[PDB]
């Protein structure tokens, strides 16, 4: 219990993470943001580059809006996979993935 | 009957505990003490 437990418990109750925000409104618009950390060597023979960043998103979800004295919850990865997320994908990627250490 | 003892404190520290907020998330700031125990310096690339 609390004050951030209920908060994110009263938020995730009611919540289909398969729907989209305004599935039959509108589109979602999504602000992204980047930053590169270290472009790594640009392979010749094989055609590729490697690129190191920050990516970053930013889209509005009126089912996670709360009132209280408490304005920004910071959370962990833990999360993630309570919500909905934009299925971004790189068209141009031979290979990717993220970091999950630890 | 004698791993219960056990079994009932390990299941009331988990009663109630929400995993996804810091400790002390409305009063302090939550130190982390770490150190490294490097077992072996393998080979640079
Ligand atoms: C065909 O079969 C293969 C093999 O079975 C299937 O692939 C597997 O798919 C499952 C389901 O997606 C994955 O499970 C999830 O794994 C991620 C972590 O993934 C990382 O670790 C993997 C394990 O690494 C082992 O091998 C390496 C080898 O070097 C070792 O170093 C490690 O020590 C391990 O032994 C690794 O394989 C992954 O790399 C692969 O995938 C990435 C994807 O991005 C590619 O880029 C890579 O090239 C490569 O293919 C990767 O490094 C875990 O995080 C998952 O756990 C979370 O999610 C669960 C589902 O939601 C949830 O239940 C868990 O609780 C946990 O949730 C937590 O984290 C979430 C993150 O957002 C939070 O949202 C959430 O709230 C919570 O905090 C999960 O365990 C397998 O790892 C994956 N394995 C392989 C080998 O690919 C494949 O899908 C099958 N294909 C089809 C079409 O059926």
């Amino acid at each position: 219990e609390g004050d951030v437990t209920v908060i994110l418990n009263n938020l995730l109750e009611g919540y289909d993470n398969k729907l989209r925000p305004d599935i039959g409104v509108k589109p979602t618009l999504i602000h992204t943001d980047m930053y590169v950390n270290s472009i790594g060597p640009v392979n010749a023979i094989n055609m590729e580059y490697t690129i190191d960043i920050f990516f970053a998103q930013t889209w509005y979800d009126r089912r996670l809006k709360f009132n209280s004295t408490i304005k920004v919850l910071r959370l962990n990865s833990n999360m993630v996979g309570k919500i909905w997320i934009p299925d971004t994908f790189f068209r141009n990627s031979k290979k990717a993935d993220a970091h999950w250490i630890t | 009957d004698n791993t219960t003892v056990f079994t009932r404190i390990l299941d009331r520290l988990l009663d109630g505990y929400d995993n996804r907020l810091r400790p002390g998330l409305g009063e302090r700031v939550t130190e982390v003490k770490t150190d490294i125990f490097v077992t072996s310096f393998g080979p640079v690339s």
